[PDB]
C-alpha cells in the first residue's frame, strides 16, 4: 500500500512562511495525484489543492495568492508553501494521495509569535498506592513545552497495550502539560525497565526517562 | 464554494441502537456525467479521516455492511443500522463535483456503552520536580464510563479549590471507555508543610466514593 | 473506485 508522512515546523511566526513536506512510500508520484488538505481546530476540514502526475498544479481559491504545491520526483516528495501566515492557519495539515484514498499522520503546524520550549520530564512513580491487586500504574509528567504537540512512547515503542497519554492543558503561564501513563502487571515491577521517550519536534527535543518504583 | 452542513454536530447513541446523521448541500452535486460525488469521511480519535462511503452509496473497501449512504441532489444521509464501538469518531461529508471539495463541519458520534467505575490511581510529585519550586500530584481514573466524574482533593482533611486540572481522553474505539487525569498544583514550600495528600473520587459506577492517598515519607 | 472530479 501507498505510505504518506509529512514533515515541517511545528511553530510559524506571524507574516512568515509555512513550509511542509510530504514523503510518499510504495508508489511514484509521476502518476498520481497528491492533495493538500487542513484541519483548523475544531473547524471541520479545508481543501488546499493538489499537484499532478504531470506538475500541474490546483488550488483552493481562498488561499492561491499565498500558496504553493511543489514536487521533487527525485525524492518522491511533493511539499507545501503557504506564505503570510496569520493564527487563521494553525491547524492540523495532511497529505493525501488521489480519491483521498491512503493519508500521511498529519503535522500540526501553530502560528504563533511566541518562543518554541521544550519539556520538563518527571516520573510518575509506581507505588503501593499506584497498585490495584494485580495491575501498577506508572507514567510521565510532561510538563512546560510550547507549542503542541509532545509524542509519548515507552520502552522505544516495544510497550503499547494499557497506554494513555493524555490530552495537553493550556496553563495560564502559556505552557502545556500532559501526562502518559501505562497499566502493567504488579509482578512487572523491579524486574521489568520502564523508559518513556519523549519527542517533542518543534524545538527538536526528544528526552528519555526511566521511571522507578 | 459549495457549502456542506451536516446534523446533529453532536450525535451520542447507544451501543446496538441505529444512528444517523444528515448533510445538505447548498448546490446539486449530481453531475451531467450521471454521478453524484457526495462522500463520507470516518476521523477515528487520533486518527486522520479514511474513506467511509463514495459515490452516496456505495460503501468503501474495508466498511461494514452496517453503514448505509442515501439521497439525492442537495439532501443526503448517512446511517449505521447497529452501532458498534469502532464507529467512535467524527464524520464528514464531502463534495467531488465542484472545485474545491468542500467539506462539513463534522458531527462528533459519541458511543453510550455500559456503566463501568473507574480504577482509581494517585501519584506523588518526583523529588527532580520540586527542585524547580513546583509540585504537581497526579490523580488518574481509568477505563470508565460515562464520562461524568467528581474529583476532590484533600489536604490533610482539607477540601482544595481552584488549584486542579483535569483532562480527558477522547473515548476509547475498541472499550469506548474514558481515561481521567486530574493534576493538582502547589508550590514545594506548601507541598512541604503538608502531610497526606488525597484524591476522592465519586462516579455512577461507584456505590461509595473511592479515595487514594499517600502520606509524603 | 471514484469519487471525485478530477479536473
Amino acid at each position: 500500500q501507498v505510505q504518506l508522512q509529512e514533515s515541517g515546523p511545528g511553530l510559524v511566526k506571524p507574516s512568515q512562511t509555512l513550509s511542509l513536506t510530504c514523503t510518499v512510500s510504495g508508489d511514484s508520484i509521476t502518476s498520481g495525484y497528491w492533495n493538500w488538505i487542513r484541519q483548523p481546530p475544531g473547524k471541520g476540514l479545508e481543501y488546499i489543492g493538489y499537484i499532478r502526475y504531470s506538475g500541474r498544479t490546483y488550488y483552493n481559491p481562498s488561499l492561491k495568492s499565498r500558496v504553493t504545491i511543489s514536487r521533487d520526483t527525485s525524492k518522491n516528495q511533493f511539499s507545501l508553501k503557504l506564505s503570510s501566515v496569520t493564527a487563521a492557519d494553525t491547524a492540523v495539515y495532511y497529505c493525501a494521495s488521489v480519491y483521498f484514498t491512503y493519508w500521511g499522520q498529519g503535522t500540526l503546524v501553530t502560528v504563533s509569535s511566541a518562543s518554541t520550549k521544550g519539556p520538563s520530564v518527571f516520573p510518575l512513580a509506581p507505588s503501593s498506592k499506584s497498585t490495584s491487586g494485580g495491575t501498577a500504574a506508572l507514567g510521565c509528567l510532561v510538563k512546560d513545552y510550547f507549542p503542541e504537540p509532545v509524542t509519548v512512547s515507552w520502552n522505544s515503542g516495544a510497550l503499547t497495550s494499557g497506554v494513555h497519554t493524555f490530552p495537553a492543558v493550556l496553563q495560564s503561564s502559556g505552557l502545556y502539560s500532559l501526562s502518559s501513563v501505562v497499566t502493567v502487571p504488579s509482578s512487572s515491577l523491579g524486574t521489568e525497565t520502564y523508559i518513556c521517550n519523549v519527542n517533542h519536534k518543534p524545538s527538536n527535543t526528544k528526552v528519555d526517562k526511566k521511571v522507578e518504583a | 464554494d459549495v457549502v456542506m452542513t451536516q446534523t446533529p454536530l453532536s450525535l451520542p447513541v447507544t451501543l446496538g441502537q441505529p444512528a444517523s446523521i444528515s448533510c445538505k448541500s447548498s448546490q446539486s452535486l449530481l453531475d451531467s456525467d450521471g454521478k453524484t460525488y457526495l462522500n463520507w469521511f470516518q476521523q477515528r480519535p487520533g486518527q486522520s479521516p479514511k474513506r467511509l462511503i463514495s459515490l452516496v452509496s456505495k460503501l468503501d473497501s474495508g466498511v461494514p455492511d452496517r453503514f448505509s449512504g442515501s439521497g439525492s441532489g442537495t439532501d443526503f444521509t448517512l446511517k449505521i443500522s447497529r452501532v458498534e464501538a469502532e464507529d467512535v469518531g467524527v464524520y464528514y461529508c464531502w463534495q467531488g463535483s465542484h472545485f474545491p471539495y468542500t467539506f462539513g463541519q463534522g458531527t462528533k458520534l459519541e458511543i453510550k456503552r455500559t456503566v463501568a467505575a473507574p480504577s482509581v490511581f494517585i501519584f506523588p510529585p518526583s523529588d527532580e520536580q520540586l527542585k524547580s519550586g513546583t509540585a504537581s500530584v497526579v490523580c488518574l481514573l481509568n477505563n470508565f464510563y460515562p464520562r461524568e466524574a467528581k474529583v476532590q482533593w484533600k489536604v490533610d482533611n482539607a477540601l482544595q479549590s481552584g488549584n486542579s486540572q483535569e483532562s480527558v481522553t477522547e473515548q476509547d474505539s475498541k472499550d469506548s471507555t474514558y481515561s481521567l487525569s486530574s493534576t493538582l498544583t502547589l508550590s514545594k514550600a506548601d507541598y512541604e508543610k503538608h502531610k497526606v495528600y488525597a484524591c476522592e473520587v465519586t462516579h455512577q459506577g461507584l456505590s461509595s466514593p473511592v479515595t487514594k492517598s499517600f502520606n509524603r515519607g | 473506485i471514484i469519487n471525485k472530479k478530477l479536473d
